């Protein structure tokens, strides 16, 4: 039972995992909030109204 | 006509008449019989008639037959635990051979009755689904319930088409 | 002290079985159903008798008398009364436990009323719900119109009293009210028109005798058996009546006179039987006929 | 077909003839009639007392069409079609 | 199909035809479709009253107790059917909605009385 | 107290087995340690936002 | 007790001893023909571990499943040689035999 | 439904969901009910788990199960 | 045409007119379908009458307007029921159209329900092995203490007024998003006068 392996699938999986650690976002970037618009500049998602 | 002598052997009706159902311990059954000799007459008839019945009821048991290797016919059973069961079948009819192996390594009628009852519980009458698995497909088939709209149209009050029109 | 024998007692079972009789022709009457090419066997005299014996044995299983039960007590039980749910729903909810390995008389069937009261389902509801989830051949969820008075009288006019009992048994439980009324009404029509022979060699014959004895109306059945030369069964009918009614004129009369055989009927006819004159005339007619054959 | 039809029907053996030849009762078993044994023919002469040897496996020739139909392996869109009464 | 995570859930699978709802109580995976593959059907629910004015609910209690003990969750409508049957305590929403309905009808009585009395 | 249907079945089981007692079955909710909804959870088991910026 | 090999006990005939500590065993089973409804032998090749290399080409052997496959194709081990090639010992009497004739009479030891 | 890679709708860029107004009396009473209902159900759940665990153990090494195992072995010998 | 036997369908089969036409054999005996090939179509025509007009080759039911399909006409229905098996012949057998065959099936079923038509009624076994009614499911379960006293099955079913401090805590927690405080609900469901 021989099946053609997918070297690139394993190669891509390791590259993505490595880059997510080397280029991981920091807390100061992830949790920064613009107090005027009450939105996070990292993702552009508005905070819940009750937390304003 | 069906080819071969005794064509009844190649029918599902005959193969399902086997009364020998081996226990879970029995794994391999080997038959050593003599092609000639009046004493081995039962062994040859057992192979000719009863072997297809045994294999049909025991699809997972290996059956390998050897001809003219020992002066007298015999049956050997290899159990799962490693015990090897030896049965002598010289000067015994195929019916006697069939009953002897059933007595020592065949499940009794009580066990077979219990196994069939377990399969009955799998098909629950109260379940609803396709005709392949369930007796009924929808609750509409039950008399007294609201029938299927395909056969009997529903009143306009119970249909969503006229619910919105009346409200708006 | 002294307990009256029940329907399932061996003495009652033996007497009723002899009053039924195994008729292999009627017990295995050719049915009007889908037919198949019959098989044929070459049998000797001994084998033919053995085959006849097996037909007799199979007849007894088919002629097993159903048990007789009293009307079941209606179920009026409340598990809880939640007043909070009152008026929220306009339709009651019926919950049936459909667990397979549970007897149908031990299933919890509860109804959530619109008032918010949780109550156990009544007998009529329980039988209807059981057929919905565990269907039985020949039993309809809705009561067939065959059980109406007009339809049943039509069946009686066609001398199909066995069919009515077969229909009632398949549809209603033995302890149900409708089961009792249909059986009792069928028995009354039998006695009025003297159609006792229809139920002969049937498993329902025992119930007919049991109904007649408990109402002291075995006068009609006794007349028919004598006219058909069934004195042995006729005597057993009187003896069974005496057993179930120890404190009666016939029972006390039998003890005083030590009557046995034909004399038992004479004691019963004069003491308790309403149509005693007719029974005595009928018994006298049989006795004269029997005497001629003796000579 | 015509000559073959009359040939076979002329040579069919009745139950009475079979009973006389074998010297045994011929018992009819009907599924509608349950296990009730029905005697269709009885030998006029002496009756044998020894039963026929019950062979465990009969040595008879089976038509494959009958066996295949019995096992349900025979599909045919032209079989069991609804047709006018004959 | 092996989904990522997930769990068994006792829910209602809608059957029947248009305007004829009918729910089959089944124990299926959370990620499976509503009418898709299920492990074991545990009963049925007919929301439309029958000729007797009754809603038929079937509860395979032996199997329901089995799957709940195996970690199967319960959908919110299923938790109300059990509460109506008395298998579970009444769900707080059923009690809360009953109180809201009483308040809604109580205010309607006051409006009706004013219309008759004033005019 | 048990829910109305469960209590009836448990009591019915006792009568079927021949046991005769008037005790009411009850649930041992003492074991259940109900917690406030604002009780802190396990930060160790909590995930982190992905690295895609906007 | 637990083993990942599907075939726990199998009896076959050795068809090759050209591998070190491994006897190539051919196993035949009765397989039903769906149309003819007659059983015909179906042969599958199994590799068996033979520590002592005592198997000879043409004998009957008993194979026991290993708990794990020691090789890519070797999943069973030689349990017992049921019938040695040319040196069959009759199980019923225990005397050596050559075909249907005893080499040593069973009456030699009563 | 939408995937993670599908762009956000332009009409919902400025969409904000206002939380519903809270009735102080009904909120507190209902909150207590959810703290009692889940307490009873979890207690019911624990009993249901134990019954499933007991049935598995009874079938594996129960007194009745072990009695049959020894009976069959005795018959086999 | 207007058949005078509509009120009493069974009268027609007892008249001299019926005897002369059909005789002692069924009505469909002399009827033969017209179709291509040796194998007839598996379904007969949908109806022999369309808009009060009769087709060229009417079915045995449609060809005689005096034959009325009614459950009371027991003699006519027996001609469409196999006397040896009790089953109803399909449409291609007798030759009747689909519409009348459906009417025959309903009439035959109606006749059997009323007992006017004799049909085989099999004997069945009792449903329940045990007839005991002593189990708690069918007996009267002893009432719970809550039921006897009239209290709710659980204490939290009824409305309990929250403390004043707790209400103020919620008001402070949800400033600017508060609804009118609700008192205890009515004890019973109101009705419109
Ligand atoms: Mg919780
Ligand atoms: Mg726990
Ligand atoms: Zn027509």
């Amino acid at each position: 039972k021989k099946v053609r392996p997918r070297l690139i699938a394993e190669l891509a999986r390791r590259v993505r995992a490595l880059r997510e650690q080397l280029n991981r976002p920091r807390d100061s970037q992830l949790y920064a909030v613009d107090y005027e618009t009450l939105t996070r500049p990292f993702s552009g998602r508005r905070l819940p109204v009750r937390a304003w | 006509p069906m080819k071969g002598r005794f064509p009844i052997r190649r029918t599902l009706q005959y193969l399902s008449q086997g009364n020998v159902v081996f226990k879970d311990s029995v794994k391999v059954m080997t038959v050593n019989y003599n092609t000639h000799g009046e004493l081995g007459e039962g062994a040859r008839k057992f192979v000719f008639f009863n072997i297809p019945q045994i294999q049909y009821k025991n699809p997972w048991v290996q059956i390998m037959m050897f001809k003219n290797m020992t002066p007298s016919p015999f049956l050997r059973f290899y159990l799962d635990s490693g015990e090897q069961v030896l049965v002598d079948v010289e000067t015994k009819s195929n019916k006697e051979i069939m009953e002897h192996i059933r007595k020592i390594l065949g499940k009794n009628e009580e066990t077979l009755r219990e196994e069939e009852e377990e399969k009955k519980q799998l098909s629950h009458p109260a379940n609803f689904g396709p005709r392949k698995y369930c007796l009924r497909e929808c609750i509409c088939e039950v008399e007294g319930q609201v029938p299927c709209p395909s056969l009997v149209p529903l009143p306009k009050e119970m249909r969503g088409k006229y619910k919105a029109a009346l409200k708006a | 002290e002294t307990k009256k024998p029940t329907f399932m007692d061996e003495e009652v079972q033996s007497i009723l079985t002899k009053m039924t009789g195994l008729n292999l022709q009627k017990t295995f009457k050719p049915a009007i159903q889908e037919l198949k090419p019959p098989t044929y066997k070459l049998m000797t005299q001994a084998q033919l008798e053995e085959a006849t014996r097996q037909a007799v044995e199979a007849a007894k299983v088919r002629l097993k008398m159903p048990p007789v039960l009293e009307e079941r007590v209606p179920i009026n039980d409340v598990l809880a009364e939640d007043k909070i749910l009152e008026g929220t729903e306009t339709t009651k909810y019926v919950f049936t436990d459909i667990s397979y390995s549970i007897p149908h008389r031990e299933r919890f069937i509860v109804v959530r009323e619109p008032s918010g009261t949780l109550r156990k389902a009544s007998w009529e509801e329980r039988d209807r719900m059981i057929q919905v989830y565990f269907p039985k051949e020949g039993r309809k969820i809705l009561t067939p119109i065959i059980f109406k008075e007009e339809n049943l009288r039509t069946m009686y006019s066609q001398d199909r009293h066995v069919d009515v009992l077969n229909l009632c048994f398949a549809q209603f439980e033995p302890d149900s009210t409708e089961y009792i009324k249909v059986h009792h009404k069928t028995y009354e029509d039998i006695d009025k028109r003297g159609k006792y022979d229809l139920l002969r060699s049937t498993r329902y014959f025992g119930g007919m005798v049991w109904y007649f004895v408990n109402n002291k109306k075995i006068d009609g059945l006794l007349i028919d058996q004598i006219q058909r030369d069934l004195i042995d069964d006729a005597t057993n009918l009187v003896q069974l009546y005496h057993v179930l009614h120890p404190d009666g004129q016939s029972a006390q009369g039998a003890k005083d006179q030590a009557a046995e055989g034909i004399n038992l009927i004479k004691v019963f006819a004069k003491t308790e039987a309403q149509k005693g004159a007719y029974i005595e005339l009928t018994l006298q007619t049989y006795q004269e006929a029997l005497s001629r054959h003796s000579a | 077909l015509t000559q073959g039809l009359f040939r076979g029907l002329s040579r069919q053996e009745t139950h009475q003839q079979l009973a006389d030849k074998k010297g045994l009762h011929v018992v009819e078993i009907r599924e509608e009639c349950g296990p009730l044994p029905i005697v269709v023919a009885s030998p006029r002469g002496p009756l044998r007392k020894d039963p026929e040897p019950e062979d465990e496996v009969p040595d008879v020739k089976l038509d494959w069409e009958d066996v295949k139909t019995a096992q349900g392996m025979k599909r045919s869109v032209w079989s069991n079609l609804k047709r006018a009464a004959t | 199909k092996a989904y990522r995570g997930g769990h068994l859930t006792i829910r209602l699978a809608l059957g029947g035809c248009t305007n004829r709802p009918f729910y089959r109580i089944v124990a299926a995976h959370n990620k499976c479709p509503r009418d898709g593959r299920f492990v074991e059907q545990l009963g049925s629910y007919d929301p439309l009253p029958n000729s007797h004015g009754e809603k038929l609910v079937a509860l395979n209690l032996d199997r329901i107790r089995h799957w709940i003990g195996c970690g199967a969750h319960l959908s919110k409508p299923m938790e109300k059917l059990l509460g109506l049957a008395g298998f579970f305590p009444l769900h707080p929403m059923m009690i809360t909605n009953a109180e809201r309905l009483r308040r809604k009808r109580a205010r309607e009585v006051l409006l009706a009385s004013q219309k008759t009395d004033a005019e | 107290p048990y829910p109305p249907l469960l209590r009836a079945m448990i009591i019915a089981e006792r009568q079927k087995n021949g046991d005769t007692s008037t005790e009411e079955p009850m649930l041992n909710v003492q074991r259940i340690r109900m917690e406030p909804w604002d009780y802190p959870a396990k930060q160790e088991d909590k995930g982190r936002a992905k690295g895609t910026p906007v | 007790v637990r083993s990942s090999v599907h075939a726990r006990w199998i009896v076959g005939k050795v068809i090759g001893t050209k591998m070190q500590k491994t006897a190539k065993v051919r196993v035949t089973r009765l397989v039903l023909d769906p149309y003819l409804l007659k059983y015909f032998n179906k042969r599958k090749t199994y590799f068996a571990h033979d520590a002592l290399q005592q198997c000879t080409v043409g004998d009957i052997v008993l194979l026991r499943a290993l708990p794990v496959p020691r090789a890519k194709h070797v999943k069973h081990e030689l349990a017992e040689i049921v019938f040695k090639v040319g040196k069959v010992i009759d199980p019923v009497t225990g005397k050596p035999c050559a075909g249907t004739t005893y080499l040593e009479s069973p009456l030699s030891s009563e | 439904r939408k995937t993670r890679h599908d762009p956000l709708a332009k009409s919902k860029i400025e969409r904000v969901n206002m939380p519903p107004a809270v009735d102080p009396a009904e909120f507190f009473v209902l909150m207590e009910r959810y703290q009692h209902y889940r307490q009873t159900v979890r207690a019911l759940r624990m009993e249901f788990v134990s019954e499933v665990q007991r049935k598995v153990h009874e079938a594996r090494a129960g007194v009745l199960a072990e009695r049959k195992a020894l009976k069959d072995a005795a018959e086999h010998r | 045409p207007i058949s005078p036997y509509k009120d009493e369908p069974w009268k027609y089969l007892e008249s001299e007119e019926y005897q002369e036409r059909y005789g002692s054999r069924p009505v469909w005996a002399d009827y033969r379908r017209n179709h291509k090939g040796g194998v007839p179509p598996q379904r007969t025509r949908k109806t022999c009458i369309r808009r009060n007009k009769v087709v060229g080759n009417p079915c045995p039911i449609c060809r005689d307007h005096k034959l009325h399909v009614d459950f009371r006409n027991v003699k006519l229905l027996e001609q469409f029921v196999c006397a040896h098996t009790g089953i109803i012949f399909y449409a291609p057998y007798t030759g009747v159209c689909v519409k009348q065959h459906k009417r025959l099936t309903q009439a035959i079923q109606k006749a059997r329900d009323h007992g006017l038509l004799i049909y085989h009624i099999p004997q069945v076994e009792p449903r329940d092995l045990d007839f005991s009614t002593s189990h708690g499911a069918v007996s009267a379960t002893p009432p719970a203490p809550t039921l006897v006293s009239g209290d709710p099955w659980y204490p939290w079913y009824n409305w309990k007024q929250p403390p004043e401090r707790e209400l103020s805590r919620l008001r402070r927690l949800y400033q600017g998003h508060l609804q009118e405080e609700s008192g205890p609900p009515p004890e019973s469901m109101p009705k419109m006068p």
